[PDB]
């Protein structure tokens, strides 16, 4: 009740999930990089 | 006491942080195993 106070996991939360979001990214982009998600198709 | 546990924050961001990892994992795997059914699908 006094506002400006204790820990709110929220904003952490979202730090982690927007780093955990960036980690998927890299991992995808190396990959990629890779051509294995890469294909010569007709 | 004043935090039976407090900083939830590293249990949760750990959880949240493994959670995501899985997810990333799985993801990955699925994307795999397309190609591996496409590639195997060769005949």
């Amino acid at each position: 009740g006094a506002l400006e106070e204790r820990a709110i996991p929220i904003w952490w939360v979202l730090v982690g999930v927007l780093g955990g979001l960036l980690l998927l990214t890299i991992l995808v982009l190396a990959m990629w990089k890779v051509g294995f998600f890469k294909r010569n198709r007709p | 006491p004043e935090s039976p546990k407090g900083p939830d924050i590293l249990v949760v961001l750990l959880s949240v942080m493994g959670a995501i990892l899985l997810i990333g994992l799985a993801a990955l795997l699925i994307w795999k195993l397309l190609i591996t059914i496409h590639d195997r699908k060769e005949f």
